[PDB]
């Protein structure tokens, strides 16, 4: 159950958020980004995926 | 006993690849797996100071949202394609390259204009792929010495800057042991970095950067 | 004597020795299962807590 | 390494995987043989196993 | 009248708190909540079951 | 104590008989947590006697379930006690108020 | 490469046990990393000095009781354990303490030495509650760090102590609670320099000024083994 809820937390969108709507290079900056706060775990964002 | 608490040796460097590398501590005192894998954490990953690229200027654009023609991806992706160039700077605090090519196929960071001031630490970094037989392209890229990372909070086209070479930096603490208790921390630091650094010297020059703040309290 | 060689080799001995857990009552099959152990200082048993 | 199937790939029926790794773990603890695979001092539990990774063993041996 | 208890005391009627982590010191998202609960030991202690 | 409560810890604390509990009125005369003495006073006393509750508590001594129940005091020398207060904590109380 | 470097500027001694500390400036993150690092370095690590053994005249373990005295021997130990002293240069000290006569046990009944200070006379050990009655008792000190509860530590000893020794737990770390918090402060024009305070509750034995400063160089020298790779 708590595994599930921290990913139900993880992957949902908010609507507003800090950091929303910019666009990334991958996974990595993307956690550089959450990690110092420069983004919220659930804003919305595009990102280049493989 | 007082005042001479337990330090580690690298247990290993446990390099996996030049880009990324696994350094271990053992033992650490209990608790200090965190207190200096976290703290060199927000080092590496916020504060470490290099170069980057911070501006583009592409022949003739406005604004990235022009879609011009010739080339695969959209400008949009080159913009962030060249955010993805991983550069050294000697001296200076801004520098402008000039980049062109021409004839169909791909483009690289090969092709720019290398003032042998500045490394191009990566050549082989394609940058698009040209689409017609008169296809060729040519622009100024703009890179500029600075710290962390910086969004683009802040016909030139602006972008984030990459300042700080660590691509990802992560850590745990785990169970070690002596003879005689088994509350002591083992420290794994992983990390993963851009190629203008070796990352067991990266960490070292962050070490540095966390020691001088100490410099004025240290007896 | 508990003396302190006993515990480098009992971390060789264990190194690899799966050991059986099992609950009661055990309705089925996967009521029995073995994993490798690992040392611990306390007194209780460390699941994993997935299973 | 832990999860045989890569053995069981090698010996299809996972019966006879027991019955093989046993046999060749006895010929290296009482038979006084050594093993193929480099050892690491795993147990000749692990060793056997990592027998069947090399693709060299089967009850003909 | 627990909201008014609070209120006489200093403290924030909503009973719950924002907290940091001692492993980083970073925040929290959202407050949580903090209080004294009364705990019992009960007499099924390990060592007497080891 | 608890915090959280219901007001009935005050009963069963008292009722259930383990915590000492003054049988006569009076005045704390000595205490030492092992001995409580209480000079009682001449108005419930009776006239022959020589007017001293003692109360020998029981210190540490298992239970039946092999936990402690050492009773301690509450009162102070000289405070004055009336039937039916608490003179001494039991297991699992303090100040009369059920604790577990 | 910009970085400027703190100083640490002052220091509040609110109480006789509480303080707050400032240090000044910092860039970017350094409020909040040293913020963290010197909390949990001061909670785990700092020296202290505890009350570790008592023998008192006539009891023989820690559950027995004396005769006109308003706790159990216990509830001594109790008490003796939250006892704090400053030390002057000895890994371990013996107190001895007399009273008679009713009333309260206190602190400033310990013979007192040039060499131990305590932090606080009125911390109270027991009442006595008879005319006739005693105690008297040789608290034993030590220096160290951390926690060590006895059970561990006759464990360590590896002689059998005699009877009638009462052991006490070994609580050493003398700060009880530390708080940091980040600020923008005056200096050079400029925005995002940071004023870390750091604000801390104690036992009394120590003072801040030494206290940051020995943080800081078990810091430095544990990251030691970072830039020596």
């Amino acid at each position: 159950q708590d595994v599930v809820l921290g990913l139900y937390y993880m992957t949902r969108d908010c609507v507003n958020a800090k950091g929303e709507g910019m666009v990334l290079t991958g996974p990595k900056e993307a956690e550089r980004l959450y990690r110092s706060g420069l983004a919220s775990l659930h804003a919305r964002v595009k990102v280049r995926i493989t | 006993s007082v005042t001479e608490f337990l330090k580690p040796r690298l247990v290993d460097i446990e390099q996996v690849s030049s880009t990324h590398a696994k350094v271990t501590l053992e033992p650490l005192e209990r608790g200090f797996g965190h207190t200096l894998g976290n703290a060199l954490r927000r080092i590496l990953l916020s504060s470490m100071p290099g170069c980057a690229v911070t501006e583009v200027e592409i022949d003739g654009v406005l604004h990235e949202y022009s879609t011009k023609e010739g080339v695969q991806e959209d400008i949009l992706e080159i913009l962030l394609n060249l955010k993805g160039l991983a550069v050294r700077v000697q001296g200076k605090d801004e520098v402008i390259l000039t980049l062109n090519k021409s004839g169909i196929g791909p483009v690289t960071a090969a092709d720019i204009t290398h003032d042998g001031d500045v490394e191009i630490v990566k050549p082989q970094h394609v940058i698009c792929h040209l689409t017609d037989e008169n296809a060729s392209i040519s622009m100024r890229i703009k890179v500029q010495r600075g710290r962390g990372y910086v969004p683009a909070s802040t016909g030139r086209l602006l972008v984030d800057a990459c300042y700080s070479p660590v691509e990802r930096i992560a850590y745990n603490v785990e169970a070690a042991r002596v003879e005689q208790r088994t509350d002591l921390d083992k420290l794994v630091i992983e990390m993963e970095t851009n190629g203008t650094i070796d990352p067991e010297e990266a960490i070292r020059r962050a070490a540095t950067i966390l020691a001088e703040q100490l410099e004025a309290f240290v007896d | 004597r508990e003396e302190a060689v006993v515990w480098d080799i009992l971390d060789e001995v264990i190194r690899e020795h799966p050991v059986l857990l099992n609950r009661a009552p055990t309705l089925h099959r996967l009521g029995i299962q073995a994993f490798e152990p690992v040392l611990i200082e306390g007194k209780a048993i460390q699941l994993h807590p997935l299973v | 390494r832990v999860t045989v199937q890569d053995a069981v790939e090698k010996i299809g029926n996972r019966f006879d995987l027991v019955l093989v790794a046993a046999r060749r773990a006895r010929q290296m603890q009482v038979g006084g043989k050594d093993p193929l695979v480099p050892e690491e001092n795993d147990k000749t539990t692990v060793i056997a196993l990592r027998e069947i990774e090399e693709g060299l063993i089967n009850n003909q041996i | 009248e627990i909201k008014e208890l609070l209120k006489l005391g200093d403290l924030p009627t909503s009973g719950q708190i924002r907290l940091y982590d001692g492993r980083t010191g970073e925040q929290f998202e959202r407050p949580v909540t903090v209080g004294y609960m009364y705990m019992l030991k009960l007499n099924h202690l390990v060592d007497d079951k080891m | 104590k608890p915090l959280v409560g219901t007001g009935m810890e005050r009963a069963v604390a008292v009722d259930s008989g383990v915590t000492a509990v003054a049988k006569r009125g009076g005045v704390v005369q000595y205490v030492d947590a092992s001995r409580i003495v209480i000079k009682v006073n001449e108005d419930e006393m009776y006239p022959g006697e020589a007017g001293i509750d003692i109360y020998n508590l029981t210190k540490y001594t298992r239970s039946n379930q092999n936990t402690c129940i050492n009773q301690m005091p509450c009162v102070s020398l000289g405070e004055p006690v009336e039937r039916g207060d608490v003179l001494a904590d039991g297991p699992s109380t303090d100040l009369g108020e059920l604790a577990l």
